[PDB]
C-alpha cells in the first residue's frame, strides 16, 4: 500500500570516461520530486541531484538529472575514478519515503581469471571440534562466479557460505572466499574435500583438490 | 519542463499554467502568463474569459466572504480585434502542443499588492484558509453579465512571495536612557541584533548590556520576538503578537554594569493556540511558517507583516514616589525575516 | 558540519536501545532529523523523521507503535528510543539532515553506528591460522590467512602485523550463520622467496569482548 | 479538485 521504486539497472558496469545513464520507474507518479545517492562501501551516503533535475552544490559539472514521466533518470558525462560506487533512487511525495534497490557501478578490466587455492583446516581449529576448508579466488574479472564443492567425488551443497571484497581501486579485481563448514567427524571420513570454480577467464573448470 | 493544469467539474474547460509562486521584486512582478484549453464540441455560450483575483477572506460555523481588493480580467476567446499581445515563451510552448484551442491569457500584477498570507486557524474552524490570496479564474459566458455556473469554471489558488534582499542592511543596534529625579544618576539600555536579515528556523541573538548608576535594581529581563500585523482594509487595525519570549531572573544590582547575550528562535510548534497569528499563504491547507516579512519601498491594502525584538528591564523604584512612577526601561529593535531567494 | 551517532549495540529482543545524533553547524528549528535502516546488502529504508519547527513525528508503519522519535533542541540533539526490538530490526542506522523550508532530500548523513538485535550473546573470536601450504604458493606467490570465526557482535578489525602489512590483504565481510555466530576471513600475499626468512602475524582485535589477538601463520 | 502536471 506504499510507493516502491524500481531501478532497472542492477548491476551496471563501463570503462573510465564511459557515459552511464541509471533510470528509476516510480510506481505512481511522485512529480518531479526525485532525488539520487552516491554511496562508497563503508560509507554514508551523499546527495548529488535533487528536484529530479536540479544539480545540488559540491557535486561534480558531469552529473545532471531528468524526467521521463514515471521514469527518473541520472547520467555522467564521463565517468571518472572517484565516481564508482553504488547509487540509489529516492521519492519524497508520499510518506513514507522510499529507495531503489541500488546499482553496483564498478570498473571495465580485462577478463582475468581467478587463481584459486584450498586451504586445509588448521590443527587448533580441529581439535576445537569443527572442520571449515576455504577455497580462494584472487584478481578476477567480472565479479561474477559460481563455485561448488565437491567432497568423496560428489557434490556437496547446503553447507558452503561465500563472501566477496570490494573491487580494488588501483587493479580493478575482486576476490572471493568460500568455506566448506562441517563438523569434525565429517572432515576424516570420506576424506577426498575439493572445490570446483568456474568462470569466464577460465575456458574449462579448475578444481584444487588436497589429500593429507 | 512540466506546467500545471486542472479541469472545470465537468471538463469542458482546462488551465494551464507554469508556476503557483510569483515573485514580487517589487520593481517587477512575475507575470501570470497561462492558457485556457476549450473544445470546440462545449463551445456554445462562444465567450471564455479568465479573472485574476486578490481577494480578503474572512469569517459563525464555517462560513467565510471574499472581499476583492485587485481584479483582473482578460477575454482569452474570442480575441478582441483591439487587443494583440505578444506571446511568452510558455505560452507559445503551450499552443504548440495543444494547438489553436488553447487561449492564452496574461496578467500583470502591479506594484504596492499585498503578498499572500493566511491567518492561523484553531483546532475548531472548517473554513477555508482566512487572510489575502490570490486565484486565477476561467470560465465562459455569454457575456460579464452573466451569471457563471460552477460547473462552466474552474479556479486555482496562486501566491506572491517575496525573497531576502542581495545586499544585508545595517546591523540592527539601539539606546535609551532613562534618568531619574530622586538623583542624577541615569539608567542605560543598550541592545543589538548580530544581524538584519534572518531566515525561518534561524536563531535570533541579543547582545545586552545594562549600566545601572541608580539606586534602583533590575529585578527581570524580559527579551520577545515580536511579530507586527498591520491590516488596511476597512478603517484600520494591527497587533503585536509575542513570536518568541525569554524572561530571565537575570538581575542587576545598583551602581553595577551587566552583560549577556540572549538567543531566541521562533517557531511555530509553540504558536499553535494563538489564532489569527500571520503565515506564509496556504495553497490549501498546507503547514506554513510564520508570515515573512513583506518589503515596500516608499497605507497599502492587506495584510502588512514586519518583525521587532523587545529588550525591557523590570524595575523596582520604591523610595520617594514609591510604586506610582513606572520606572521600567525597554528597547526595540526592528528585523527582516523571511526565505532566502531560490536558485 | 558534522553529524555524531551513539548508543548502538547488541540488545536480545524485545529490549530497548536508544540513539542520539549531535549536530554541529545545522540548527534544530531550520532543520528536520531524519533517520535510516539500512542492513547489510539491503538497502536503504527511512525509519523515523522529527521536525522541530512544525513539531511533527513520522513513522515508518512496521516501526509505528514501537520507536519513539524526540529531540532536545538545546542540546541540538535527536533521540531514536526504540522499544520492543524485533531481530529483523538489525541495521546499521544514519540520522540525516534536511532543509526545514523546503525539502531538498537527505543532503547530509552521519556515519551511523551499528545496531544489533538477537538472541545470542557477545562471544569472543576463535582465530586459527589457514597456513599457506603448497596448494597456497603459485605462480612464485604464496598467500597467508587468519580466519576469526564463533564471535558474534559484527565489528572486528584485523590488520597484518598490527596494519604494518597493508600490501595484498584481503579482508572478506563477514557473514551471520546457521550458529549465528558471525564468521570472517582474511588472507594476505606475500613473496615465497621472502616467506621463511621473515616472519608475518594477524592482528585481530574483537571490542565487545575485549579480546586482542597475535597469533602467528607458518607454512604447513 | 485535485491539480495535475503535464509535459511540455
Amino acid at each position: 500500500s506504499d510507493i516502491q521504486m524500481t531501478q532497472s539497472p542492477s548491476s551496471l558496469s563501463a570503462s573510465v570516461g564511459d557515459r552511464v545513464t541509471i533510470t528509476c520507474r516510480a510506481s505512481q507518479s511522485v512529480s518531479s520530486a526525485v532525488a539520487w545517492y552516491q554511496q562508497k562501501p563503508g560509507k554514508a551516503p551523499k546527495l548529488l541531484i535533487y528536484s529530479a533535475s536540479s544539480l545540488y552544490s559540491g557535486v561534480p559539472s558531469r552529473f545532471s538529472g531528468s524526467r521521463s514521466g514515471t521514469d527518473f533518470t541520472l547520467t555522467i558525462s564521463s565517468l571518472q575514478p572517484e565516481d564508482f560506487a553504488t547509487y540509489y533512487c529516492q521519492q519524497y511525495k508520499y510518506v513514507p519515503v522510499t529507495f531503489g534497490q541500488g546499482t553496483k557501478v564498478e570498473i571495465k578490466r580485462t577478463v582475468a581469471a581467478p587463481s584459486v587455492f584450498i586451504f586445509p583446516p588448521s590443527d587448533s581449529q580441529l581439535k576445537s571440534g569443527t572442520a571449515s576448508v576455504v577455497c580462494l579466488l584472487n584478481n578476477f574479472y567480472p565479479r561474477e562466479a559460481k563455485v561448488q564443492w565437491k567432497v568423496d567425488n560428489a557434490l556437496q551443497s547446503g553447507n558452503s557460505q561465500e563472501s566477496v571484497t570490494e573491487q580494488d581501486s588501483k587493479d580493478s579485481t575482486y576476490s572471493l572466499s568460500s568455506t566448506l563448514t562441517l563438523s569434525k567427524a565429517d572432515y576424516e571420513k570420506h576424506k577426498v574435500y575439493a572445490c570446483e570454480v568456474t568462470h569466464q577467464g577460465l575456458s574449462s573448470p579448475v578444481t584444487k583438490s588436497f589429500n593429507r | 519542463t512540466r506546467v500545471f493544469k486542472k479541469a472545470s467539474p465537468n471538463g469542458k474547460l482546462t488551465v494551464y499554467l507554469g508556476k503557483r509562486d510569483f515573485v514580487d521584486h517589487i520593481d517587477l512582478v512575475d507575470p501570470v502568463d497561462g492558457v485556457v484549453l476549450v473544445d470546440p464540441e462545449y463551445l456554445k455560450e462562444r465567450r471564455v474569459y479568465v479573472t485574476l483575483t486578490c481577494a480578503f477572506r474572512y469569517g459563525v460555523l464555517g462560513l467565510t466572504f471574499r472581499k476583492d481588493l485587485f481584479v483582473a480580467n482578460v477575454q482569452s476567446f474570442p480575441p478582441a480585434p483591439e487587443d494583440k499581445k505578444p506571446l511568452t515563451r510558455l505560452q507559445e510552448r503551450l499552443i504548440k502542443k495543444l494547438g489553436e484551442h488553447a487561449y492564452p491569457f496574461t496578467f500583470e500584477i502591479p506594484p504596492n499588492l499585498p503578498c499572500s498570507v493566511t491567518l492561523q486557524p484553531g483546532p475548531e474552524d472548517t473554513g477555508k484558509a482566512c487572510g489575502v490570496d490570490y486565484e486565477v479564474k476561467a470560465f465562459l459566458a455569454e457575456n460579464l453579465e452573466e451569471k457563471i455556473h460552477k460547473r462552466n469554471s474552474v479556479r486555482l489558488v496562486i501566491r506572491k512571495v517575496q525573497y531576502a534582499p542581495e545586499r544585508p542592511g545595517p546591523q540592527p543596534t539601539a539606546e535609551t536612557t532613562r534618568q531619574f529625579l530622586m538623583s542624577d544618576k541615569p539608567l542605560h539600555l543598550e541592545a543589538s541584533l548580530d544581524k538584519e536579515i534572518y531566515y525561518h528556523g534561524e536563531p535570533i541573538s541579543v547582545n545586552v548590556h545594562v549600566t545601572n548608576n541608580t539606586n534602583k535594581t533590575v529585578k527581570k529581563i524580559k527579551i520577545s520576538v515580536r511579530q507586527y500585523a498591520d491590516i488596511v482594509l476597512f478603517n484600520t487595525a494591527q497587533y503585536k503578537v509575542p513570536v518568541a519570549m525569554e524572561e530571565a531572573d537575570d538581575t542587576v544590582a545598583p551602581s553595577s554594569t551587566f552583560s549577556k547575550v540572549y538567543t531566541l528562535t521562533p517557531f511555530l510548534a509553540n504558536n499553535r493556540e494563538k489564532r489569527g497569528l500571520a503565515l506564509d499563504g496556504k495553497l490549501k491547507h498546507e503547514d506554513t511558517n510564520l508570515a515573512s516579512s513583506t518589503l515596500l519601498r516608499e497605507e497599502i491594502l492587506g495584510i502588512i507583516v514586519s518583525y521587532k525584538v523587545k529588550v525591557k528591564l523590570v524595575v523596582s523604584r520604591g523610595g520617594l514616589l514609591g510604586d506610582l512612577a513606572s520606572s521600567d526601561v525597554a528597547v526595540e529593535l526592528p528585523f527582516t525575516l523571511m526565505h532566502p531567494k531560490p536558485k | 558540519v558534522q553529524l555524531v551517532e551513539s548508543g548502538g549495540g547488541l540488545v536480545q529482543p524485545g529490549g530497548s536501545l536508544r540513539l542520539s545524533c549531535a549536530a554541529s553547524g545545522f540548527n534544530v528549528y531550520s532543520s528536520s532529523i531524519h533517520w535510516v535502516r539500512q542492513a547489510p546488502g539491503k538497502g536503504l529504508e527511512w525509519v523515523a523523521s522529527i521536525s522541530s519547527y512544525y513539531g511533527y513525528t513520522y513513522y515508518a508503519d512496521s516501526v509505528k507503535g514501537r520507536f519513539t522519535i524526540s529531540a532536545d533542541t538545546s542540546k541540538n540533539t535527536a533521540y531514536l528510543q526504540m522499544n520492543s526490538l524485533r531481530a529483523e530490526d538489525t541495521a546499521v542506522y544514519y540520522c540525516a539532515r534536511s532543509r526545514q523550508f523546503w525539502y531538498s532530500g537527505l543532503d547530509y548523513w552521519g556515519q551511523g553506528t551499528l545496531v544489533t538485535v538477537s538472541s545470542a550473546s557477545t562471544k569472543g573470536p576463535s582465530v586459527f591460522p589457514l597456513a599457506p601450504s603448497s596448494k597456497s604458493t603459485s605462480g612464485g606467490t604464496a598467500a597467508l590467512g587468519c580466519l576469526v570465526k564463533d564471535y558474534f557482535p559484527e565489528p572486528v578489525t584485523v590488520s597484518w602485523n598490527s596494519g604494518a602489512l597493508t600490501s595484498g590483504v584481503h579482508t572478506f565481510p563477514a557473514v551471520l550463520q546457521s550458529s549465528g555466530l558471525y564468521s570472517l576471513s582474511s588472507v594476505v600475499t606475500v613473496p615465497s622467496s621472502s616467506l621463511g626468512t621473515q616472519t608475518y602475524i594477524c592482528n585481530v582485535n574483537h571490542k565487545p569482548s575485549n579480546t586482542k589477538v597475535d597469533k602467528k601463520v607458518e607454512p604447513k | 479538485v485535485y491539480t495535475r502536471s503535464t509535459g511540455e
